[PDB]
RNA sequence: UCGUUAAGAUGGAACGGAUUAAGAGAGAAAACAAGUAAAGAGGGGAAUAUUCUCUUCUUUAUUAAAAGAAACAUCAGUGAUUAAUUUAAUUUCAAUAAAGCAAUCCCCUGAAAUUGUUUUCACUUUCUCCCCGCACUAAUGUGGGGAAAACUGGCUUUAUUUCUUCAAUUAUUUUUUUUGCUGAGGAAUUUUAAAAUUAUUUGAAUUUUUCUUCUUAUAAUUUAAGUUGUUUCUAUACAGUACUUUCUUAACCCACUCGUCUUGAAACACGGACCAAGGAGUCUAGCAAAUGUGCAAGUGUAUAUGAUUCUUUAAACAUUUUACGCA
RNA sequence: CAUUUUUGGUAAGCAGAACUGGCGAUGAGGGAUGCUCCUAACGCUUGGAUAAGGUGCCUAAAUAUUCGCUCAUGAGAUCCCAUAAAAGGUGUUGGUUCAUAUGAACUAGCCCUGAAAAUGGAUGGCGCUAAAGCGGAUUACCGAUACCAAGCCAUAAAAAGAAGAAAAAAUUUUUUUUUAGAAUCUUUUUAUGAGUAGAAAAUCGUGGGGUUUGUGUUGAAGCGAAAUACGUGAGUUUUCGUGGA
RNA sequence: AGCCAGAAACCAUGCUGAUUAAACAAUACUAUCUUUUUUGUUUGCUAAUGUAAAAGAGAAAUUAUAUAUGUACCGGUACAUA
């Protein structure tokens, strides 16, 4: 009997393939996959991945974010395997080039009136199918309020994970082990 | 400079030490021999799973009729290997290229005698399963050692003779 | 034991039914799976029913292959004729459980055009 | 003509090639990539003057005497049709038990050893087929019933071929007939069968 | 559940598994026979409702063939057998017939006088001879006591090795006798390339060659590059007593009441006479993470209003710019 | 539960710990039998050669070879394992110290005494003594689903991929077969395959609904008996009989 | 080693059973029937088939075993022979 350690399998984990049944988005893995086999660069690979990925990994991209990188790659273009947001604590936009998942239109909108350049994934791939001088974004992955409550136990020393609270109301879950003053604190 | 060691012992009830060291040694089949360079390190290694085991000098027809007769090779992307049997040098010229080994009889050459380029050919070979011996043992829970007939531990020479019974 | 026939090769005839089912009346032939602690099946003990098992499963070029050397189809309707043509150096046909008797005849008609054997060919004559 | 590797000679014959297999998708091809099949290259106690006993054939247990070596492998033996009436048959060298034993014991015969080789030189493989046309003529009488199979024998027997083969025989035993008759003890050691009883060993016994 | 008939079985269980068997049944759909000619039954298409022409089934017989199972041979993979073999290595001989050398002597082996020596005398044979005991013995002899020799053994030689030898054990090697089992695959450019081998051709090499080596050019082939060939048979069948396959007892080997709680049940642990039907993680509320979906600093459209909305309409559709929930 | 260390308790198949390995949750081969000891962990098959273990017969291989020792008027005979001691012995066998090939003294090997129980009774049984006993050694043979090679299945990983003529039959041309591009997809390769409690995925079936395109009285469903049937399987499909919506 | 006598024990004897031996022997009478030869045995029935072992299914000293068998003399002696 021969002796194996996981019993000679390699067991990785992660999507197999996109679990949606949306056609317009198989159709696009397809090709990002294909590129992505053929191509020599990492980018394509990266891209394929990342439009795979569940819901919660795909965050939307702050158009004030994207602007205030893409200002160091001044003639670039940016993709997003996100979603682009639009921001009513900005002023102004400095005229930009993006491909994105999916744009809201405000945002589409204040691109267009900006001369900006809106790019879908299909349109990026027949003028890029390289990546060459491309630049790869994505959005807050632990921005997302479930991870606010993630990490170590609600009371236990060092701690700062959001509890599970049961109300917003003022007397609860304040008192034991969150103040010196009954019984001990945090 | 070199030594042979074959496992001979099954795979049910290991001490957890013993566990560790075997599959460092790669000897996880009940059957594998694997060549082993000679060191104080690999000896002390050696000793803990000693009644588990046989080992000695394999001398040059032994070296070379066991790669002929029983070389497989690890043909894959690291950790992702694959178990061929060799056939053709190209393949293995093409991993051991870099460190300049390129070709059977040179694998059988350092495998032989531990030369500049050992550790990575030694390791790139897939592990040898063996036969059993085609005429047994006296007794194989015993030490060859032992006034006692039987089989474990240091068979210098005389491995060769296991060797070539059991291929 | 294995049943070869060309390079079809079947591995087990018998069908494996079920743990003594003489033995207890109420049970019926088709298979079940003990959930049974000490059950003598799952529990491996030699000498008894055996436990179907995927390894016994048929090779890739034959899956679901006939004797006859054709895939079989099942037809219920002339209109099934069209794809059958194409097929029928692969497969063959067989007349379902219902088809009256005019229909059925005149399917078998067609099939011979079809070049095409029914292996249930005397049926409803 | 051979392959030397290793010091073998081989001796290579053209094979014929026949089989036909459905290929990977399009269409079809013979099975056999090889064009030349390995000749058969017999055991070296097979030989022309040895009296051989025939095993399992209908004349079985006769001591028959080789003649030719075919291409086939198959060779000819003849239980003389003078001594003993039995056809010059076909057989193969694994259903024949070859003798150390001499047809050429005495120098009268191996004056007669040249005629015999011209005999024996002549037969070939062709002389010894069946014969489709005449296989399904004894076939088509079957759609009184003992009467049918002499008309099979005589069927049999008509074939140019069979009478070819006949013609062969008889001037093989002709020719050698008489020395052999001459010798009654050796003429008796022919005519007798091969007989298996206790105490034969087979394991220490010479032949 | 019980009755009738038939078939089988039957030495204190019953059934089963695995594997064959004999019986009893069933089957032709792969489990043989395309095409060709003759005369019956149908059907179509074209030419400008009927001429031309294409077709499938029955029928008579008439040439193919293929397909599987055998069997042998041939390969390649993998075993088992019984003969071996190469040049080394390692305190290894034995004869052959002529010479010599020493007799308790010698190849040997004893027993004696840090650290080396070295020296002493002890030891063979006899179917030889003698003396005492004369037949005294296990004996076709003998107990004791002595000699003799070198046949025997031992050494030194000189030649000799298929007269007899030339062991054995390692090392690297090279073969060989029978033989067992196996045959996946299927190459529209990896069944390709080189190698190998054979017949050629050119230059070298060296242990020097009728299987000597390399590389220079040309061909074929296979040891490359996962079985092929030949001959039978089924069969010149139309389902048969053969063949396929179900059922059936047998027989060899194995085979403890299932569920169950329990560390642990074949149990002297608990439940279960039997069969049929029905028979047990659901639904609501609120919450969470997951994943999908739509939108995004918003979101939901709430109650409700509205309509050219009226079997199905109990839904669907709409909502004349700071309502509310949550963010 | 076991080895080893171990505490309490007269001890205990007792209670309590330590380290590690088993069983639990586990088939298989041996241990005569046996949840745990030993060998060894398991898809389906073919062949090999071995392990633990055997080779008088039951019962597969040796009435093998080879040297000792052993006769028992209840001998003895494979770990766990199913009793056995102090103590004796002029039974026999070796030793070793003494004395004068005899007399002493010791010594340990076997054997004997020490050695009594409950159905009839247990080296597993028969039996075995020039062993088939006990202690060695020498081989051969037999011996597993463990081990090696090969096929097939599924799982896991890895390669790789989003357009063209092959054969046979006829009499150069006629006739016959084939001629793949569906990403949870196809081709290929290697590795892997235990399992209660438990988790997941892929399936198969039942009642109803929408949808699609069919089946019906030239008898369907249903039911009994089946089928050269298909599926690893649940099942599916089909035949004959009954049957009549 | 070789022997002997010796107990209410032991085994026979005795006595009881013996469809405990799926046991058997002898005798008496009887059932269109027995014997020899030929051809057949591919409505419950009304011609009729079964073998565990053919292949040359070949083989009759005897106490023996630290000696046997004859033959000749008187179990003994002598002489042959395996």
């Amino acid at each position: 009997g021969i002796a194996l350690k996981n019993v000679g399998r390699i067991k990785k984990h992660g999507r197999k393939h996109l679990v949606s049944k949306n056609p317009y988005l198989r159709l696009l893995v397809k090709l990002y996959n294909f590129l992505a086999r053929r191509t020599n660069a990492n980018f394509n690979k990266i891209i394929a991945k990342r439009l795979i990925m569940p819901k919660r990994y795909r965050p939307p991209l702050s158009l004030s974010k994207l602007q205030y990188h893409m200002a160091n790659h001044p003639n670039d273009i940016a993709v997003v395997v996100g979603s682009i947001t639009d921001d009513k604590r900005l002023f102004s936009l400095k005229q930009l080039k993006v491909c994105a998942l999916r744009f809201t239109e405000t945002a589409r909108k204040r691109i267009e009136d900006a001369g900006g350049e809106c790019l879908t994934f299909d349109q990026l791939a027949l003028k890029y199918p390289t990546g060459k001088k491309c630049v790869l974004l994505r959005g807050p992955t632990k921005a997302r309020t479930a991870e606010k409550h993630f990490g170590k136990a609600p009371g236990k020393p060092k701690s700062k994970a959001r509890p599970y609270v049961r109300s917003k109301g003022r007397k609860f879950e304040k008192a034991r082990g969150r103040r010196k003053s009954r019984a001990y604190k945090k | 400079k070199v030594v042979f060691v074959i496992r001979l012992k099954g795979v049910n009830k290991l001490p957890p030490k013993v566990r560790s060291v075997f599959r460092l040694l790669r000897l996880l089949q009940v059957h594998n021999g694997v060549f082993v360079k000679v060191n104080k390190a690999t000896k002390e290694m050696l000793k803990i799973v000693e009644p588990y085991v046989t080992y000695g000098y394999p001398t040059l027809s032994t070296v070379r009729k066991l790669l002929y007769k029983r070389g497989y090779v690890r043909v894959g992307k690291v950790r992702r290997y694959a178990r061929k049997k060799i056939q053709d040098n190209a393949d293995i010229s093409k991993h051991l290229g870099k460190y300049n080994v390129h070709g059977i009889e040179d694998m059988v050459y350092q495998l032989y005698t531990c030369g500049p380029v050992f550790k990575k050919v030694n390791n790139f070979l897939w592990a040898f399963k063996l036969k059993p011996p085609r005429k047994g043992f006296k007794a194989k829970r015993h030490a060859f050692n032992e006034p006692r007939p039987g089989d474990w531990g240091n068979r210098e020479a005389h491995i060769n003779e296991l060797i070539n019974r059991m291929i | 034991a294995v049943k070869k026939v060309g390079k079809i090769i079947k591995k087990r005839t018998k069908k494996f039914t079920r743990f003594q089912s003489n033995r207890f009346m109420r049970v019926k032939p088709a298979w079940r799976k003990p959930r049974g602690i000490d059950c003598r099946v799952r529990r491996r003990y030699k000498g008894t029913n055996l436990m179907p098992s995927i390894g016994y499963g048929s090779n890739k070029k034959t899956k679901f292959l006939l004797p006859n050397n054709k895939y079989k189809y099942v037809v219920k309707n002339v209109k099934e004729m069209e794809p059958l043509i194409m097929n029928h150096t692969k497969y063959c046909v067989q007349i379902a459980h219902n088809v009256s008797s005019k229909k059925r005849k005149q399917i078998i008609e067609r099939a011979k055009q079809m070049n095409v054997s029914v292996i249930n060919a005397k049926a409803r004559l | 003509k051979h392959y030397n590797v290793k010091g073998k000679k081989k001796v290579l014959v053209p094979v014929n090639a026949k089989k036909t297999i459905n290929k990977k998708y399009f269409g079809r091809k013979v099975a056999s990539k090889k064009k030349y099949v390995v000749q058969r290259k017999l055991r070296k106690s097979i030989e022309v003057g040895k009296v051989a006993i025939i095993l399992t054939g209908k004349h079985m247990g006769k001591r028959c005497i080789i003649t030719k070596i075919l291409n086939s492998g198959l060779l000819a033996v003849v239980g003389p049709y003078e001594i003993n009436g039995v056809p010059l048959k076909r057989v193969d060298s694994r259903y024949l038990v070859v003798t150390s034993t001499n047809i050429f014991n005495f120098e009268n015969i191996a004056k007669l050893k040249d005629d015999f080789l011209n005999y024996a030189q002549d037969i070939d493989d062709d002389s010894f087929i069946k014969t489709l046309e005449i296989k399904k003529k004894q076939k088509k009488l079957l759609k009184f019933m003992n009467n049918v199979i002499d008309k099979i024998k005589e069927i049999r027997k008509e074939d140019p071929k069979v009478q070819k083969l006949e013609g062969i025989q008889k001037d093989i035993g002709s020719l050698l007939k008489p020395e052999i008759l001459k010798n009654k003890v050796f003429a008796h050691y022919l005519k007798s069968k091969f007989t298996l009883r206790n105490d034969m060993v087979l394991h220490k016994m010479k032949f």
